[PDB]
This record gives structure tokens, sequence and C-alpha cells, in this order.
């Protein structure tokens, strides 16, 4: 019947001609429209297993959004190794879109449609599509915005090959506010949480990682260090570099105690200068745009480490992660590989 | 807080003949295990990872195996190169290394060559007075130096220092040095330094009178 | 072509803090971890921690708690490690090694540095003394050497009559005094019958304190 393979993808999305929004006029020349009526083919009986850790559809959506951002974003001055390049850098519109990505002939994607799967291992309930879910290509660190959400529990995913796992990705069944601005110096921003609905989901998540932990004390601790953009919720809003502390949402002793409840307030910076994800280097921006700088967004996962070094007889440590965005796009494509006919 | 046993923690083996090295972790640690290697004045070496997979550059004479908390290293059969210390790690759960197993030559036991010499007299003046015992190209290593001064067992007073095995004959060479102060020294009138080894049927005893 | 090229050796002062440095080269900077891992004299290899250079991640071996920083020059492909409030157990080999990892973990290691010897105590830099350890008489062979004694840093180096003469030397590892100071000898057998026609002269050569000996040793 079929056998796993890797081909090259083409990509689909509803992006529209007239918008000047940069993911649209990406889609618009990279990518070909969305089937209006998609199918899914249930295979009956069908077990088949899946590896999250190990799916070229994660680096064939790397190098899309490398390109998108490399093509959309205009930076005053590159500093790339070596080399110092300068350039215009006028103001852009940005917001991501959802991208689908479909297989061309003789090739199909399974899906993995079991509820509580974690990326790795057997399937019970598979399908057969063209093409996934959109999926909007959302760079950011700490926190995964505007994703899907698991389906019943939270899961933990991450890769079991040894103890010594690099990012573990937290999937979350409900999602949670965030609404980040800069008011109308310029550069100071804040992000406003509901604490009483945040606290909930990490004390469930907290428990997770405690079933998943050989039922250990867990707790939580800031970054160890490096790039502002992993210390910090690091994430581009309407093309504005956003760096939040987020100390106060990792708070160990929110799980009652007082002033745990209400509104919390993470302070934010915008820069001009980064680091840039795509690893090659860094980049300088022009200032801030005028007026009321917003985004709300959609917690849906939660990227972390898990301290290595200590010892632990009663307790894990684990600090908030990212960086790596190929966890970003693993935390949508777990439940898709691609076979050949 | 995963430890591995590497014993024995010397292997003596002829050169062209077989060796197998073991580590002993005190917990499972699946299969992420890897042996290195280390010679004088170089860096270690990655020989195997994965308990059985061989790194790229080292020949199939290199052979890894093991199961649960018992791995294996095994050469068919000894290079010259391949006479080194050899660590286990294991990365199932942070990193941890054995202690180290040396690999040496074997050969014919040869006894010492056994040679004392006073403190000079430049010394002296400076007022301090050091006592050297020569054990000279012996072979198995094991050997034991013992100081006396007018019959008494001199302890903790004394330092040693071996060679490492000489790239030619695979003997060792080991000096004693006694340390004493110029008054301690002219208080006594013999020293005498004696030798415990293999090659000996009877130990070994040099003396001067001072 | 992977190396790893090591920098910040030699004495340090107890109490104070040292940085040692790592430039790579040969490969993806960014795609590797690195792990430093020391060797202290008669003791087995512990890992300190591991910095993941892509974004500067760290994290700690507990015994080095307090007192150990990993970071990085990502554009000079250098890394950099500091260690605090130094005391003597700190004297150790010092490796740079980059780490084999997969999408989610961490793996076995596959290339070392060469590795850098720290040494770390309050001695005052001092150039040996020699002293000679002059023959008598057993075996057809008599012995002779030189005791160098009491000096510091390491290392010291040492010939017989300016290398001409190979056969038969044993130049013995150095010895830590409870003075703080260092101690070799170095012997060489030669023919009983050579010592009253034969010069035998050792060339002891200390570069940290530009002291050079030449001392022959003669039979009493
Ligand atoms: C699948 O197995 C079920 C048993 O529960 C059986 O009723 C059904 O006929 C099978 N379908 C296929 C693949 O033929
Ligand atoms: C299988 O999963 C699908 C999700 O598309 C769900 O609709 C269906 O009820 C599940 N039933 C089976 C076949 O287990
Ligand atoms: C989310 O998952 C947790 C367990 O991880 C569970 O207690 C909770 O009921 C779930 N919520 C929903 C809406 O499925
Ligand atoms: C997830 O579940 C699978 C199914 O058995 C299991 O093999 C794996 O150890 C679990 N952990 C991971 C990889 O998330
Ligand atoms: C790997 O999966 C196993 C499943 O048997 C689980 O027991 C273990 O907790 C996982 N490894 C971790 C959490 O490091
Ligand atoms: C978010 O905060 C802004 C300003 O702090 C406020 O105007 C707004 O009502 C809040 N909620 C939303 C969804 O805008
Ligand atoms: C915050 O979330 C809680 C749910 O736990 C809700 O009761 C409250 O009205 C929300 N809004 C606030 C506190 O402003
Ligand atoms: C986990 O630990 C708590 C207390 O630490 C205990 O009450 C509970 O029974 C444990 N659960 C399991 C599944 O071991
Ligand atoms: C976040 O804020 C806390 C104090 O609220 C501070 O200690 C910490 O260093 C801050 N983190 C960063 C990356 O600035
Ligand atoms: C955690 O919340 C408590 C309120 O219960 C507060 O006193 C404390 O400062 C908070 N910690 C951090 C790091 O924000
Ligand atoms: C999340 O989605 C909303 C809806 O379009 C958008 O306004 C917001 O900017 C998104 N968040 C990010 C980080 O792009
Ligand atoms: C935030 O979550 C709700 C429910 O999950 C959803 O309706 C809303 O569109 C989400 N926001 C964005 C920007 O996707």
């Amino acid at each position: 019947v079929w056998k796993d393979a890797d081909t090259t993808l083409f990509c689909a999305s509803d992006a529209k001609a007239h918008e000047t929004e940069v993911h649209n006029v990406w889609a618009t020349h990279a990518c070909v429209p969305t089937d209006p009526n998609p199918q899914e083919i249930h295979l009956e009986n069908v077990t088949e297993n899946f590896n999250m850790w190990k799916n070229n559809m994660v680096e064939q959506m790397q190098e899309d959004v490398i390109s998108l951002w490399d093509q959309s974003l205009q930076p005053c001055v590159k500093l790339t190794g070596g080399s110092v390049i300068k350039q215009a850098c006028p103001k852009i519109s940005f917001d991501p879109i959802p991208i689908h990505y479909c297989t061309p002939a003789g090739y199909v994607i399974l899906k993995c449609n079991d509820k509580n799967f974690n990326g790795t291992g057997p399937c019970k309930n598979v399908s057969s599509v063209q093409c996934t879910h959109g999926i909007k290509p959302v760079v950011s660190t700490q926190l995964l915005l505007n994703g899907s959400l698991a389906e019943e529990e939270i899961i933990i995913r991450s890769e079991n090959l040894t103890n010594n796992a690099k990012t573990i990705i937290v999937h979350l069944n409900k999602s949670v506010e965030i609404n980040c601005t800069r008011p109308s110096d310029i550069r100071k921003a804040y992000c406003e949480i509901n604490g009483t609905k945040w606290n909930k989901v990490l004390k469930q998540v907290t428990e997770k990682l405690k079933e998943h932990f050989n039922n250990k004390t867990i707790i939580f601790q800031p970054p160890s260090g490096g790039d502002l953009e992993i210390t910090m919720h690091h994430f581009n809003c309407r093309g504005e570099f956003f760096y939040c502390n987020t100390t106060q949402l990792f708070n160990n002793t929110c799980i009652t105690m007082k002033g745990c409840n209400g509104t919390i307030t993470l302070p934010c910076k915008i820069k001009q200068i980064i680091n840039m994800w795509q690893g090659t280097g860094q980049a300088m921006y022009a200032p801030p745009i005028d007026g009321k700088i917003n985004c709300v967004s959609n917690i849906t996962g939660i990227l972390l480490t898990r301290d290595g070094g200590a010892n632990n007889t009663s307790n894990e440590t684990f600090r908030p992660g990212g960086g790596n965005i190929k966890d970003n796009w693993r935390s949508e494509l777990y439940k898709y590989k691609v076979v050949q006919i | 807080e995963i430890v591995l046993t590497q014993s024995p923690a010397t292997l003596s083996v002829s050169p062209g003949e077989r060796v197998t090295l073991s580590c002993r972790a005190s917990q499972s640690v699946r299969n992420n295990l890897a042996w290195y290697r280390q010679k004088r004045g170089q860096a270690p070496r990655l020989l195997i990872y994965g308990a059985s997979t061989r790194a790229t550059g080292i020949p199939a004479r290199f052979s890894g195996s093991g199961s649960g908390t018992e791995f294996t290293l095994t050469i068919s059969s000894m290079q010259s190169e391949d006479f080194a210390v050899y660590y286990c790690q294991q990365y199932n759960n942070w990193w941890t290394f054995g202690q180290g197993t040396k690999v040496e030559i074997k050969r014919t036991v040869a006894a010492p060559s056994v040679f004392i010499f006073p403190p000079s007299d430049e010394q002296l003046k400076s007022g301090t007075a050091s006592v050297v015992c020569l054990l000279n190209n012996f072979y198995p290593r094991e050997a034991k130096v013992q100081w006396k001064v007018d019959n008494a067992l001199q302890s903790g007073n004394s330092q040693e220092s071996v060679t490492e095995q000489d790239s030619k004959d695979s003997t060792y060479s080991l000096s004693s040095t006694l340390t004493l102060s110029k008054a301690d020294y002219e208080k006594h009138k013999v020293y005498a330094c004696e030798v415990t080894h293999q090659g000996l049927s009877s130990p070994v005893t040099k003396s001067f009178n001072r | 072509q992977v190396r790893l090229l090591q920098y910040g050796g030699g004495v340090k002062r107890p109490g104070a803090s040292m940085t040692i440095s790592c430039v790579a080269s040969g490969y993806n900077f960014n795609d590797y971890y690195i792990h430093w891992v020391r060797q202290a004299p008669g003791q087995g290899l512990e890992l300190m921690g591991w910095i993941d250079p892509s974004g500067g991640r760290t994290d700690y071996a507990g015994a080095f708690g307090d007192r150990v920083s990993m970071y990085r020059d990502k554009s000079m492909n250098t890394l950099y490690m500091d260690l605090r409030s130094l005391r003597s157990g700190d004297t150790a080999m010092y490796y740079c090694v980059r780490n084999v990892g997969t999408a989610g973990s961490l793996l076995h290691y596959d290339h070392w540095g060469l590795g850098v010897m720290v040494t770390v105590s309050s001695t005052k830099t001092k150039g040996p003394s020699v002293f000679p350890l002059a023959p008598s008489s057993s075996g057809g062979t008599a012995a002779l050497g030189c005791l160098v004694k009491d000096y510091f840093p390491e290392p010291v180096t040492v010939s017989w009559n300016s290398g001409a003469l190979t056969s038969g030397v044993h130049t013995f590892p150095a010895v830590l005094q409870s003075s703080g100071l260092y101690s070799l000898s170095s012997v060489v057998t030669v023919p009983s019958s050579s010592l009253g026609t034969q010069t035998y002269i050792c060339n002891v050569n200390h570069k940290p304190s530009n002291t050079k000996v030449d001392k022959r040793v003669e039979p009493k």
C-alpha cells in the first residue's frame, strides 16, 4: 500500500492579492488557493507509527518561514557574518495567516486522530488527507500563540531516547488570552493576563508534569540566561519586536494565597536591535510606529526545559524555553506524516 | 548520580592479544553508553556510542556490546596505539563517567635495579636533606619501597613518583624521596631503602652510613 | 573538519575567578551544544555543564552551583567559562567538548578539545635548585642523576649532555610538596667503566622563571 517517504510539499492558503500584509503577499506568490471541499479518508483498522521528532515537514515549514521573513522584513541594518548590510527600512503590515501543507501526486498525508497522542508511537485512529489544517507561522519563545489546542487532556511532548531532552512542548486544552499593549518610553509596553484563569491552567500543567515525571514535586524557575529572545517571552506584534518578562507567570506560590487572583501585568519592551531567530546574526529596525500598538493572542502551549544537572530526590525544575523555532512547527505538525503510494 | 564502575582499573595484555573491558552502571541507562580513549598528551577520542556503534574512523577490531547495566568494550587484537586509558560514559541521565581502565603492556617479569643516593653537601648547607631511592626498569608495576632509618620504619615523610610504561622495553621506573631537615638527618647513621617486588625472591636493601 | 581550540590555562590565585575559552570551527556553530568537562589529577572526568550556542541556554552541575558561568560570542564562534571562588581542588585539566544531538535529545560526545591546564595556588614564581645524585658503585651499570627541587610553576625540562645522551634516561613526573613547590628527579644508567672517561651534565630549563642550569654530576 504505502511506505514512509519524504517529498517536496506545496502550500495552499486563502491569501488576498489586494492586501499589503506580508504573509498575504508571500502566500499570494508562493502558494495556491485552498481546496474548498477537502477530503479525509478514514483508514479502517490501520495502526500507524508516528514520530514528530523525525518529521521532514518540520524542516520544510522552517524553510518557508525563513524565506517569508527574508522577503518580508526590512531591517535598517543587518549584521551577518563578517558583514554589515544597510537598506531602507519602511514600516510594514504584519499579521500571520494560516498556511496549509499539501502533498504532490503519488503521496498522501497520514493524520493521527487519537485524542491523547503525544507525538511518538502508534496511532489507532488514522485518516489520510491531501492537506494539513491551516497553520499560522507564529514565531515566538516561551509561549506558543494562536495555535491549536489539545482536544482532551493537557499533553506533554518530548522525545524519549534519553532523559536528557531538549525542549519539552506542553499542549494546552484550554487557551488563555494575553493582551499586550504599547500605549499611545515609546518602547515601554505591557502584557495583561487574567491571573485566576492562568494559575488554574498552570496548576493543571503542573499536575500533568508530576504525572509524567515519577510523581515528583514540580518547581518553575526563570530562564538560565542567554539571549533576551529566550530569557523573555519574545514575539512580533504589528511588525514590532516585543520582549516581555514572564517571572510573574511562573510563580510557584500561586499553586491558595493572596494577590494571585486579578490581572497579571508583565513588563515589556519593544527593541529595534534583535538576534535573528534564523540564527544568522543580528538586525536593527526603526523606532516603533505611532499610536496604540496592540496584539491579543491565545496562549495555546508552553515551551519548557528541565534542569538536568542537580540532584532530584523529591523534585524536578523547569524553566521557560524556546528559541528553536522548529519546536514551534512541531507543536502543530506532530499529528501528520507523509507517505508514498 | 548514576555511577559507572570500571573494574579492573588496570589490565595487562600482551600485544596482538584480545582484551575485554567492563562497565557496570548503578542503574539502567538503556543503550546510552559511549566509550572513549585517552593517550598521553592527547584529547579523549570517541570510539563507540549507543553501546555498539563504532564512530567514524574507528577500526573493526573495536567492539562494543551490552544490555541494561552491564556493558563491554572488546579489542580483538591489541595494537601499539591501543595501550591507553579507556573511559565509559552514560548519557541517559545527565552525563557521568567511569573512573577508567588502563590497558598496559604485558611482558616478562623483570626485577628492579636498586640504587640509593645520600643527600649532597650543597643541599645540606641549605639546611635540608633529601635521600633518594631509585628502582630502575622493572615489571610489573607493583612495588613496595620502605624507608628505614636506624632500623626505624619511616612513613609520611617520603614521596613516590613513577614513570609511564617505557615505549621501548615496557618497564617502569620509580623514585622515592625521603625529605628531612639537616638536624634530624644528622641525628641518625644508617639510611636504608627496602624493596619488595615479584622478580625478587627476597626483598632487597640498599643502605649507607651517614 | 571540526576543531575546538582552547585558551586560558595557567596559574590562578585562590579566591580569584578565572575565564577560559574555546574557539570553534569547521561546522555550523549553532547546531551543537558544547560541554565543559574537567579532570582533577587522580580523579575522574566530571561534567561542569553545557551551553547551547544558538541562544545561550545553559545547564550546570549542582556541584558547581553558584560558581560557574557559561556564555558565548556568536559572531566570533567563541565560548567562555567563568569559575569563581577558586580553590586548590579546582586544579585540573579543563576540556571544551561538542555534544551530538537530535531534534529533541542530547546524546554522546564526538570531539574533544586538547584541554587547558589550570593550577590554583598562592605560590610565587621561582626557579629550581639542582643537586647532584652522584654515582658510587652495581651490576656493571652505575646510576646517577639530578634532583630538581623547589620550583614553581610547572614545567621543567631536563636533558643530558645537551640532548646527546638519551639512552637509559628516566625523568620522573614532578611531585607537589607540602610547601607548594614542585620537585622531580632525572636519572640515567651508564656503564660503570664510563665514570672516569665520560662527562655527565644535566641541563635544566625552567621557562616561567627564565632559569637555566647546567649541572655536571661526578662520582664522590
Ligand atoms: C475491522 O475489524 C472489525 C472488528 O472490530 C471488523 O468488524 C471489520 O470488518 C474490519 N474491517 C476491515 C478492515 O475489513
Ligand atoms: C476517530 O477519530 C475521529 C476524529 O476525526 C472521530 O471523529 C471518530 O469518532 C473516532 N473514532 C474512531 C474510529 O476511533
Ligand atoms: C484539560 O486537561 C486536564 C488534565 O490535564 C483536565 O483536568 C481538564 O478537565 C481538561 N479540560 C478540558 C476542557 O478538557
Ligand atoms: C508517549 O507515549 C508513547 C506511546 O507508548 C511512549 O512510547 C512514549 O514513551 C511517551 N513519551 C513521549 C515520547 O512523549
Ligand atoms: C519515557 O517514557 C516512559 C514510558 O515507559 C516513561 O515512563 C518515562 O517517564 C519517559 N521518560 C522521561 C519522563 O524522561
Ligand atoms: C486589553 O487592554 C487594553 C488596554 O490595557 C484595554 O483597552 C482592553 O479593553 C483590554 N482588552 C481587550 C480585549 O482589548
Ligand atoms: C478572569 O478569569 C476568571 C475565571 O477564573 C473569571 O471569573 C473572571 O471574571 C475573569 N476576569 C477578571 C478577573 O477580570
Ligand atoms: C503522588 O504524590 C502524592 C504526594 O506527593 C501522593 O499523594 C500521590 O498518591 C502520588 N501519586 C502517584 C500516582 O504516585
Ligand atoms: C524579570 O523581572 C524580575 C523582577 O521582577 C527580575 O529579577 C528579572 O531579572 C527580570 N528578567 C529579565 C530577563 O530582565
Ligand atoms: C508570587 O505571588 C505572590 C503573591 O501571592 C507575590 O508576593 C510574589 O512576589 C510573586 N512572585 C513573583 C516572582 O512575582
Ligand atoms: C493572534 O491572533 C490574533 C487574531 O488575528 C492577532 O490579532 C494577534 O496578533 C495574534 N498574535 C500574534 C503573536 O501574532
Ligand atoms: C482565542 O481563543 C478562542 C477560543 O479558543 C478563539 O475563539 C479565538 O479566536 C482565539 N483567538 C485567536 C486570535 O485565535
